[PDB]
């Protein structure tokens, strides 16, 4: 006597969060000038 | 001045200690990262129990700008045969069947051998060969219809030329000499090598005249002249006081005679006609003899710091790994060590005796196909730690918590065979950003 | 129960509160890596939603 | 682009280089009506352009 | 603090609501300067 299987829906997550992996220093990308050599974003390690 | 936020503000040249080992404090922030790309927190401080202190930057001043004493020791077990250096990935064409193909000459096909990797002393590397390409005879060959004295590719630490009496042009005692000049190759003409694709040939001493020029591939029809000679058959000459060539070896192997009346044999080899050849048109002109050098070369790290330092000159201070700015360009720590011995031919019978095994050592009656003696000098490769210094270069100014710590190769890729990475950074002051 | 925890001494200047709630440790992934292993657990995680 | 300091900002011209890290990371991208676990069963993103 | 009892292991999750201000400008043509704050835990 078999029975449904149960659904699972399989999104992305709400709004993207994660897709961009902020909220780590180190692997974490730039906005800088072409020559301006300090990047005007690091984060911090425990800033979600 | 040198800031920071829990501190007083302390002064002109603190030291800020670049460890590997703390990194198992923050035991979240690289898990994919190797030994050598690492990354850890530069602060040290007990107080803050590190995990939470990985954000307390430390901010230099803003108005000298500073510049960095840079030190470090870099200790590396890295062995002579691997898979990183490309040291098991060469071609080496073969003389695969004769029998089912009805047009005559034999099929040639180029068949690529790997290697056991390990840690190899060269007396052993060249005849850890044999395990390589025997076993692409030993699997494909002999399957096919073709005689056990008919493999193409060996490679060898002998002459041919110690008994050779231009009277005769044969070996007068009839027996090949014992002992270890250079590794070269012994080949049949028609199935050559390649080095190209590896870096194998350094280990040997095969290399080029002029290196850069694309494609090195030693065929073995560039080999003129450097035939090598036929035995004297003193099994005869010495029953009989006449001269004959050693056609047949003991056990039905035959060797490769161009007719059977000539003293000289089909199998070829390069010091053979490195230096018995003429020296302008050969494989002279545009191959070279080196030494034994089992280190292959040492190819040179790039230490790199991605946030300690403001860059050196043409370097885009990019995120991707094969890009990082380098900060120092220190020597592999892979050193030679040339250790001595003579019984070393002699020690190949010690050695043989403790095992009662011809498994390492195949055809030995084929004195061609014998089992290429240990030269004299052998070379084995350790690694010794290397206190190195990188002189003064600049610094950014508010340098981060947590810092990242890059150690890549002469291909630009990570290391995997750092496994002691420690840099020390000392700041100074270079001059003055404010008038 | 309890959680004997407490700060490192350091400033405290003129910040704005607490803010304390609660999730699982499976629930929760290693973000300070740039990749995750023993995070088997899939979706809608309470440290980011 | 949640960021704040990129966030709202106002460019003056120039050129802006621009680099960026994105996840590929098929555990977490991917929320569930289950909470199962994934990268197991084989699951996989991929990136075109 | 002291909690109720579970079953998974557990995060004790604090979310100090404390200063995070930046403030960036470009005195040219691709030179931007980002100025940091947080003023427990600080950085700049």
């Amino acid at each position: 006597q078999a029975a449904p299987n149960r659904p699972n829906y399989i999104g992305f997550r709400d709004n993207f969060i994660g897709l961009m992996y902020y909220n780590s220093t180190g692997n974490m990308g730039v906005l800088a000038g072409q020559a301006s050599q300090l990047n005007a974003v690091v984060d911090l390690q425990d800033r979600n | 001045s040198i800031r920071y936020s829990e501190l007083a503000p302390l002064y002109d040249t603190t030291r800020v200690y670049l460890v590997d080992n703390k990194s198992a404090d923050i035991a979240s922030l690289n898990y994919q990262n190797d030994h050598s790309n690492f990354q850890t927190t530069v602060v040290q401080n007990n107080d803050f129990t590190p995990a939470e202190a990985g954000t307390q930057t430390i901010n230099f001043d803003e108005r000298s700008r500073w510049g960095a004493d840079l030190k470090t020791i870099l200790r590396t077990n890295m062995p002579n045969i691997n898979e990183f250096m490309s040291t098991n990935k060469f071609k080496a064409r073969l003389m695969v069947e004769k029998k089912n193909k009805e047009t005559g000459l034999p099929r040639y096909e180029w068949f690529e051998f790997t290697l056991p990797e390990g840690n190899y002393s060269e007396t052993m590397t060249i005849d850890l060969m044999n395990n390589a390409i025997v076993d692409n005879y030993l699997e494909v060959g002999r399957q096919n219809g073709v005689l056990e004295s008919d493999i193409g590719v060996k490679f060898d630490t002998r002459n041919f030329r110690l008994g050779w009496d231009p009277v005769t042009k044969l070996v007068m005692p009839g027996v090949y000499t014992n002992e270890a000049f250079h590794p070269d190759i012994v080949l049949l003409p028609g199935c050559g090598v390649d080095f190209t694709q590896s870096r194998l040939s350094n280990l040997l001493g095969i290399r080029k005249r002029l290196p850069f020029q694309e494609g090195f591939q030693i065929m073995y029809e560039d080999l003129e002249g450097g035939n090598i000679p036929a035995l004297l058959d003193v099994a005869k000459y010495e029953a009989s006081i006449v001269i004959e060539p050693v056609a047949k070896d003991s056990k039905n192997r035959s060797y490769n005679l161009l007719p059977n009346d000539q003293n000289n044999t089909a199998y070829r080899s390069w010091f053979l006609a490195y230096n018995y050849g003429d020296p302008k048109k050969g494989v002279q002109s545009w191959t070279l003899l080196t030494t034994a050098d089992v280190t292959c070369g040492s190819q040179q790290v790039y230490w790199s710091l991605p946030d300690m330092m403001q860059d050196p000159v043409t370097f885009r201070p990019s995120t991707q790994v094969s890009n990082y700015p380098v900060v120092g360009v220190e020597l592999l720590p892979v050193h030679a060590k040339s250790f001595y011995n003579e019984q070393a031919v002699y020690s190949q019978l010690i050695r043989q005796s403790t095992a009662l095994t011809h498994v390492f050592n195949r055809f030995p009656e084929n004195q061609i196909l014998v089992r290429p003696p240990a030269p004299t000098i052998t070379t084995v490769s350790e690694n010794v730690p290397a206190l190195t210094d990188h002189g003064t270069l600049p610094l950014r100014s508010s340098i981060s918590g947590v810092q990242r710590v890059t150690i890549t190769d002469a291909r630009r890729r990570t290391c995997p065979y750092v496994h002691k990475a420690l840099g020390i950074v000392a700041p100074k002051v270079l001059s003055s950003r404010t008038f | 129960t309890s959680v004997p925890i407490s700060i490192p001494s350091r400033n405290w200047a003129a910040f704005r509160g607490w803010s304390f709630t609660r999730l699982k440790t499976k629930e929760t992934p290693s973000l300070g890596s740039g990749f995750d292993p023993y995070f088997t657990y899939s979706g809608s995680v309470p440290y980011l939603d | 682009q949640k960021f704040f300091a990129i966030k709202n900002l106002l460019l003056l011209p120039g050129s802006y280089t621009y680099e960026w890290n994105f996840r590929k990371d098929v555990n977490m991208i991917l929320q569930s009506s289950l909470g199962n676990d994934l990268r197991v069963d084989g699951a996989s993103v991929r990136f075109d352009s | 603090f002291e909690v109720d009892p579970m079953d998974e292991p557990t995060l004790l999750y604090v979310l100090f609501e404390v200063f995070d201000v930046v403030r960036i400008h470009q005195p040219h043509r691709g030179v931007i300067e980002a100025v940091y704050l947080r003023t427990p835990f600080s950085a700049g």
